[PDB]
DNA sequence: TTTTTTTTTTTTTTTTTTTTTTTTT
DNA sequence: AAAAAAAAAAAAAAAAAAAAAAAAA
């Protein structure tokens, strides 16, 4: 029975242990979700009770956890839900006892390291924590946020192993209510104060401190963002990395603080923190994170066959492209590029080659006048993918974009903290107003775009943080308008080296077309008075990341070589963006990305042709000329 | 000399037998109903308006204002004694602390009164008490009930402050209670339970947060109004400790009148000071018939009432009016704010209009040039908390930026995000957030695609000389200096207090663009596209039309925009662009 | 009661970052 | 007129030297 540090009326309450126990057992034995959707619950025989199947899964795998959805209790029994939310300390042990009794009644010969402990989650979301009140103290709450930082493991004692200094008699005292009762008298030889505590022979659990930024959906006027402190105990340590977006369900704890870390006097004001009970990484408004892809049992066989059938349609690429940001009108090439960025290229291992890491992400630079719908795409992608980040040029600095050092104002220790770029390690960094960026902070992006690492060497520590980010940059033409009198490269106003890093530079220009203006006006007005669903695109991308690992073929290789030679000839002009060897690599990624859309698992002529076509359409190479302009 | 049992009797008499006819000539025993509501746990704060007390007992009010904490405690205890005889039914156990209270009472060296109140009381300063300037609140007014006006510069976050600590013993099962008055307290280590005292046990008792009593707590610093600072001095700031139902009432930048108690916190016996808030009121712009509103010309009247002393500029004021009203946000997320930049030659009353909007808009900030730059606009990290700048304080308001052209280049870049993204993405060394600034920017500058492409309206003002036009203006201005009031006209201009209500009344009127006007708007938009092409108009211009058209729809308070608004919205575009030419 | 170790506070300096300013194309 | 490099501001962290108070025996 692993003790959980997270945790007739008992006292001043409305709960009797037997009543809660029986009610929870009943709920566990006869609960069926009526509107349960087969896809929403994968690998679960819907007709039969859900949580009994959960217990069967526990028996099979052995994970001694039961993710119980608080909404299920809410629907089945609101009084039990009230008891649980109001008194998590008392209710959760009762639920643990109930589930253990149920799971040892059936399957009486199962073997587990410890008993099974329930983890309520999806409690009624607290939109903004600031709205929390002292009346909401020591109660279960669910919030949503982004993890700024996670601290190293802290070992917390649970059993003190004492030994007599004289006779060496060993006894194990157990934590009572946050304190350990030192024997003060040996039981063996009866010598007084001969029992000394022994640290390394004692028993310890884990405790991890996580500083988390909340994204409250209720944002009153003038309210600044809010960061809070979470504690993860004995299994949830390092279940969330910095940058992860989580829904944290836990007990709202308020604890005393000593005016000094040494004197016993405490301020009248407490300070609150959450003891994590459950992490939920799933969100219906975003794609699947890397962890969700990692676990195999996420796609029901029917859903897998549905995705396979989708991949066989000729318009799979165009259907997927049309799905991104439906409120943005006829940006087909740009949406295709963003799709290829979301799919990403093959992650290859080049350690044996002695070459170092190879960038498999895709960086897209949208160069266009401020009027054009540039920032909308960046914000949408930032509000679409997980582990995404956003920046606005002059609002950032190099150190803040890479890493810094600060005194943690809860342990008073100088620790290193990550930057915006690192937080999006396996996500996307949307750099808006890229042009309005001082060269100092711009210089950093070179390594993050080529090596995918960030080698800091500062007094604090010398080390290289791995950042596999994909950069989605947006830039304005010099003079804030794409005057057709100046050449392309001159108009972009960025160093050639940097533009070489980007594998897709989309020029968003305003063609003075009456039909386009009329259609766009229709679209915008319709929007002002108002497909392929999210649930299918999200699953398609997750599956493609999980399984598809495209490998180049002979014809694809030959086509790539010829395309690179043609690019070198074409871009050899004066004003056009010159083509470098680094561009060939870009094509590969793009090709692979397209090969990943079709679930081909092998790049062939069509994929390379599509990559070349998309690259040429970008930069408007067809609409350009040797006399660039 | 000063008994308190008689005072308890007097306050009980006042509470039981005071009445008013507020609700349509109905004597209703003002405070009896409040007591009944308190006993039913449907109301947590009992504001004892001292004006009521003075109506029938001037000496009691004099004593109360001459000594605050004593009479606050007396009123609290009197309400406690009166609660039992006014309760009419059984409460439904609103919160957990009520359940604990009932269990303690049923199981019943006494329960401290503060542990079983669950009801707060606060004094509203008597009208005869003139509000006092912060600078003049000195030793002579320590413990008195004073009212002071100021600007909330910085308010801390709501935190639970413990009033009565509750411990449980490991042996006797009895509860130990400790009232808290000092900012810090010594936790009790041994239980004084009479059973353990008799038994002579260890009595090591553990603090329980389940039974303890917590109250909302917030700390704020409020400044002095610029109108009351001495000539050669700077505004003075005073600390206010709000608690209970006085939290989450005031945000930074809110003009607030606070009536509390000037009490010192013990550290000769030098002692700091603060105000224990009792009544917080939001004043002026922060403050919280129909026949004229239904008029056809009501749209013109508000416009003509914006800075009447500023002659002419009929069209500009009509455009600023829309900025105050703002468009309507649509989330298919497109902002509903309107950004107007007044560019012109020197001395064309650009700043005066910018200053006037500040004194009118509910939430506003007026930053001039490089006086408040950098972190002045955006936020900064100041435990380390985050403090917002003018934009954040102006969030969901109107940030009046003067001399936008001469602004720091970084600040201009920050604004670019705000007027399109309505956020402030910071990734500095110590700061990594994404603020929320849904503020309408009102920029003033002097003579630009880098700026034209962004603002929906770029009004250009030129005071080109003219014999008769200047003469009219001189008559207007010289009149203002002669009577201090704008020249009389056919209609009396609306007061700012009245205007704020009207504009606010129009905000919660989200209208809709009918399909019928789509062809008209599309037809109008395409023409606007060609004029710039023939002679800048992008997709932004169509949005500017829609936002402006909705703004007019709110003014007429029609939930459906009509073709007249589009014409009027375009007409403003015509003049705005024609101002450039 | 008398010591002792801590607690503070009161100055001062030092280091990183940011911002502001100066010089050059 | 705008970008690049330098200088200064300013804020946070560290040393530390000394005087006073709380806990221990
Ligand atoms: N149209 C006008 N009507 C009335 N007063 C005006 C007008 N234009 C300028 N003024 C006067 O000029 C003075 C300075 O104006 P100011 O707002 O500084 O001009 P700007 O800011 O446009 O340079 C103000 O006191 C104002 O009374
Ligand atoms: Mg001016
Ligand atoms: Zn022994
Ligand atoms: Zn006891």
């Amino acid at each position: 029975v692993r003790q959980r540090p997270d945790l007739l009326v008992i006292w001043g309450t409305d709960v009797n242990v037997a009543a809660c126990k029986e009610n929870f057992q009943r709920f566990l034995q006869r609960f069926i979700d009526p509107l349960a959707k087969e896809e929403e619950n994968v690998g679960i025989d819907i007709t039969e009770p859900l949580y009994m199947q959960r217990l069967g899964e526990i028996n099979v795998i052995g994970e001694p956890f039961l993710n119980v959805n608080c909404e299920h209790i809410k629907s089945f029994d609101k009084n039990l839900y009230r008891q649980l939310i109001s008194y998590p300390q008392e209710v959760i042990p009762t639920f643990d006892m109930a589930v253990n009794e149920i799971f040892f009644d059936r399957y009486p010969d199962s073997i587990l390291e410890h008993q099974i402990q329930v983890r309520p989650f999806n409690a009624l979301k607290t939109k903004n924590m600031r709205n929390l009140n002292p009346e909401d103290i020591d109660q279960l709450i669910t919030i949503s946020g982004m993890v700024i930082r996670t601290s190293q493991l802290i070992p917390e004692m649970q059993e003190a192993f004492f030994q007599c200094q004289v006779c060496a008699h060993t006894t194990r005292v157990e934590m009572d209510r946050g304190r350990i009762a030192e024997p003060s008298v040996c039981g063996r030889c009866h010598t007084t104060h001969s029992m000394a505590l022994i640290h390394n022979r004692s028993l310890f659990s884990d405790k991890q401190m996580i500083k988390l930024q909340e994204s409250p959906e209720d944002m009153p006027a003038g309210q600044t963002p809010h960061t809070v402190i979470l504690f993860a105990h004995n299994d949830l340590v390092d279940k969330v990395q910095p940058g992860d977006r989580v829904n944290v369900t836990g007990i709202y704890r308020a604890v005393p603080i000593r005016v000094n870390p040494r004197v016993s006097n405490v301020k009248s004001v407490y300070k609150t923190h959450i003891d994590v009970i459950h992490y939920r990484k799933t969100d219906a408004k975003r794609l699947h994170g890397l962890d969700e892809e990692a676990e195999q049992k996420l796609f029901s066989e029917k859903r897998v066959e549905l995705l396979k059938e989708l991949s066989r349609k000729p318009d799979i690429y165009e259907r997927l492209a049309s799905a991104l940001a439906p409120s943005i009108y006829e940006h087909e090439d740009i949406k295709k590029g963003i799709l290829l960025q979301l799919f990403g290229g093959t992650r290859k291992d080049f350690s044996h080659t002695g070459r170092g890491k190879f960038r498999a992400e895709i960086n897209i630079l949208l160069c266009g006048d401020p009027g054009t719908s540039k920032s909308q795409l960046l914000q949408y992608v930032y509000n679409l993918v997980p582990r995404g980040q956003y920046t606005s040029g002059k609002g950032s600095s190099a150190v803040g974009l890479t890493a810094y050092v600060m005194k943690d104002p809860e342990t008073r220790q100088l620790v290193l903290q990550t930057g915006a770029l690192v937080l999006s390690d396996n996500g996307i960094c949307c750099i808006d107003e890229f042009d309005k960026m001082n060269e100092s902070t711009r210089s950093v992006l070179h390594e993050v775009m080529e090596q995918q690492t960030l080698s800091i060497a500062k007094a604090g520590i010398i080390c290289q943080l791995n950042a596999r980010t994909s950069v989605l940059a947006a830039a304005n033409p010099i003079e804030s308008q794409w005057n057709p009198k100046k050449t392309t490269i001159e108009n972009i106003q960025l160093p050639h080296t940097l533009l070489s890093r980007f594998d897709l530079i989309f020029l968003m220009l305003d063609p003075q077309d009456e039909a386009y203006d009329r259609r766009l006006a229709h679209h915008l007005v319709a929007l002002y008075y108002q497909l392929l669903d999210m649930a299918v695109l999200k699953d398609y991308i997750a599956y493609a990341h999980s399984t598809i690992m495209p490998r180049l073929s002979e014809e694809a290789s030959q086509a790539l070589i010829e395309a690179y030679v043609d690019m070198r000839k074409i871009g050899s002009s004066r004003g056009m963006v010159s083509a470098y060897p680094r561009q060939l690599e870009s094509l590969i990624r793009l090709a692979e990305a397209h090969a990943k859309v079709r679930l081909s698992n092998k790049v062939e002529a069509i994929d390379v042709e599509e990559a070349k076509r998309l690259h040429r359409e970008a930069l408007k190479q067809s609409a350009t000329d040797p006399r660039t302009g | 000399l000063k008994d308190y049992a008689l005072e308890k009797e007097k306050v009980k008499k006042f509470l039981q037998e005071f009445y008013q006819d507020d609700e349509l000539g109905k004597k209703q025993f003002k405070y009896g109903n409040q007591l009944v509501r308190l006993a039913h746990r449907e109301q947590v704060a009992l504001y004892v308006d001292l004006d009521d007390v003075a109506e029938d007992d001037p000496e009691l009010v004099d004593s109360i204002c001459e000594n605050a904490r004593r009479y606050a405690k007396l009123f609290a205890d009197a309400v406690q004694e009166l609660l039992p005889q006014y309760k009419e039914r059984e409460v439904v156990n609103k919160d957990v602390l009520d359940v604990y209270i009932e269990h303690r009472l049923m199981m019943e060296n006494q329960y401290p009164a503060e542990l079983m109140r669950r009801f707060e009381l606060y004094f509203q300063g008597p009208s005869s008490n003139k509000p006092r300037v912060i600078r003049e609140v000195r030793a002579d007014s320590v413990g008195k009930l004073v009212t002071v006006r100021g600007i909330v510069t910085r308010v801390s976050e709501v935190k639970p402050k413990m009033v009565v600590a509750t411990y449980t013993c490991d042996q006797c099962g009895a509860e130990t209670y400790q009232p808290i008055q000092s900012p810090t307290f010594m936790p009790l280590i041994m239980c004084p339970s009479q059973e353990c005292q008799t038994n002579r046990s260890g009595g090591r008792l553990y603090l329980q947060t389940r039974g303890s009593r917590f109250i909302k707590f917030q700390e704020m610093k409020m400044q002095e109004h610029s109108d009351q600072v001495p000539v050669g001095n700077i505004p003075r700031s005073i600390t206010v400790l709000v608690e209970g139902e006085n939290t989450r009432i005031a945000q930074p930048g809110d003009h607030v009148s606070v009536t509390g108690i000037f009490l010192p916190i013990l550290r000769g016996l030098l002692s700091e000071t603060y105000l224990e808030a009792h009544r917080i009121v939001k004043m002026n712009k922060s403050e919280d018939e129909l026949r004229q509103i239904a008029e056809e010309d009501f749209y013109e009247k508000l416009a003509a009432s914006i800075a009447p002393e500023i002659y002419g500029h009929e069209d500009v004021k009509k455009a600023l009016l829309l900025l105050l009203v703002g468009g309507v946000d649509q989330s298919p997320k497109i902002r509903g704010n309107i950004n107007i930049c007044l560019m012109g030659d020197p001395g064309v009353a650009k700043s005066q209009l910018l200053s006037y909007i500040d004194r009118l808009a509910p939430r506003s900030q007026y930053t001039t040039g490089r006086g408040s730059s950098g972190v002045g606009l955006t936020a900064a990290v100041l435990e380390l908390t985050l403090e917002g700048g003018a934009l954040v304080l102006a969030d969901q308001g109107v940030c009046c930026i003067d001399e936008f052209d001469k602004m720091a280049e970084a600040d201009r870049t920050a604004i670019h995000e705000v007027m399109e993204q309505q956020t402030i993405s910071i990734a500095k060394a110590g700061i990594l957030t994404t603020l929320n600034a849904r503020c309408s920017i009102l920029a003033a500058a002097n003579p630009p695609a880098a700026l034209l492409s962004r603002f929906d309206l770029l009004w250009l003002i030129q005071d080109r000389p003219d014999r008769d036009n200047d003469l009219r203006l001189a008559q207007h201005i010289t009149y203002v200096h002669q009577h201090s009031r704008q020249p009389p006209s056919q209609f009396e201009p609306l007061d700012m207090k009245l205007m704020r209500r009207y504009i606010a009344m129009c905000r919660e009127k989200q209208p809709m663009v009918p399909e019928s006007l789509a062809d008209y708007i599309t037809a109008a938009y395409v023409e606007m596209r060609r004029e710039a092409w023939a002679s800048y108009t992008s997709a932004r211009t169509l949005l500017a039309i829609l936002r402006l058209s909705t703004a007019l729809a709110r003014l007429r308070m029609v939930d459906v925009v009509e073709k007249e608004d589009v014409n009027e919205a375009i007409r403003l575009m015509e003049m705005s662009k024609d101002s450039l030419l």
